């Protein structure tokens, strides 16, 4: 690995610089190098790993959606034939997106999840696993689509089960997990009622627990609660 | 619509 | 070259898709492949080449400025020593930026400029040469800094000489050239008075020629004139 | 402050 010669602490430091410079591909490469040192990640380090890959794959997803739409229009009734180029380039971006998702899933499987014993780390990594399988599901069209969807669902479900036992309903990781699982239900699993019920219930149980929080924790939790509410407003 | 990419 | 097997027209088509998807590195690679087919570029194709590389290098410049500032602060009086990592990463981004500039300059030298005979193409490419040497000058600190600055100045000057003979004062290429050469004077050559005089005069000569233009050309020219005015307001 | 990157 091209980061094998760099100190773990230097990789972390450079990931933070890359974030400041909005160099998310560099940031992801630095954090991959840090993971591959083999030590567990602290809370801050888990969040740097996630920021980096969410931004990389997020940009790929946006590009893929632009291209897939152009491709869809090209296949409408009165559309002039323009050759293979739109499909080819959509496939290029798709393959690059799948490759990044596979890279993240590979770090989780070797060996982040198996060493994660505390609820905060284990839920975080299972949520990551659900998210990157969800991104694979967004572009899947073949014979493994069902298995990709079930891999996302299974990861999210295991994370939900742990989070409900071990975290308060206002914990930001738990809230973000519920938010993303609700998006999975709505956008991937063709289950809008499940998405709505999960969001509603998550929001209401968090509301009832806000009284226990400091001002700073209240701000963190209510920010994610607002996203649940925004989706409920869109979906109902 | 999904979790913020940064805390 | 990895684009050697792709048709010229397919590279152009994919560059346009990449632009729509905001995939500027892909766009630049497609346009480099198109240039390397060896045919001259049309006006539209020259502009695609420029969009692609301006966006790639522009992002590198923004990142470099973030890092260079952090590095400058680290060298202030009360600053704690943090090791070589900020310099290393700034140098990494710098080297990547220089590499892209060298790639563009290489396309211009082999063989875009030598085949460009019409004023619109020749001025366009000489302006490009000035711009990418200007970007090299922004990061230069060593024994060739003076020669890099003079290479930028010389390219801009040759473009100016042709543009003044062969184009009207409202031509958008001529206006953008004068704008960028004025920025060169102000930011690179330590010549703010020259920058101000060039901008002022360019603006006034364009104003006097607007009466000759159609509505659409008037919109194109006045957009760039406003940028000259914005700089004059900042500089005076 | 410099030319727009796109026409
Ligand atoms: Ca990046
Ligand atoms: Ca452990
Ligand atoms: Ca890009
Ligand atoms: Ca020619
Ligand atoms: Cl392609
Ligand atoms: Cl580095
Ligand atoms: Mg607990
Ligand atoms: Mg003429």
């Amino acid at each position: 690995g091209a980061m094998g010669s760099m100190e773990r602490a230097s990789l972390i430091q450079k990931a933070k610089l890359a974030e400041q410079a909005e160099r998310y591909e560099d940031m992801a490469a630095f954090m991959k190098g840090a993971v591959e040192k083999g030590e567990e990640l602290s809370c801050e380090e888990r969040n740097l790993l996630s920021v980096a890959y969410k931004n990389v794959v997020g940009g790929q997803r946006a590009a893929w959606r632009v291209l897939s739409s152009i491709e869809q229009k090209s296949n409408e009734e009165g559309s002039e034939e323009k050759g293979p180029e739109v499909r080819e380039y959509r496939e290029k971006v798709e393959t690059e997106l799948q490759g990044v998702c596979d890279t993240v899933l590979g770090l989780l499987d070797s060996h982040l999840i198996k060493e994660a014993g505390d609820a905060e780390s284990r839920v975080f990594y299972l949520k990551m696993k659900g998210d990157y399988y969800r991104y694979l599901a967004e572009v899947a069209t073949g014979d493994d689509k069902k298995r990709i969807i079930d891999s996302a669902r299974s990861a999210y479900q295991e994370a939900m089960d742990i989070s409900k036992k071990e975290m308060p309903p206002t914990n930001p990781i738990r809230l973000g997990l519920a938010l993303n699982f609700s998006v999975f239900h709505y956008e991937i699993a063709n289950s809008p009622e499940e998405a709505i019920s999960l969001a509603k219930t998550t929001f209401d149980e968090a509301m009832a627990d806000l009284h226990t929080l400091s001002e700073d924790s209240y701000k963190d939790s209510t920010l994610i609660m607002q996203l649940l509410r925004d989706n409920l407003t869109l979906w109902t | 619509g999904s979790e913020p990419w940064k805390q």
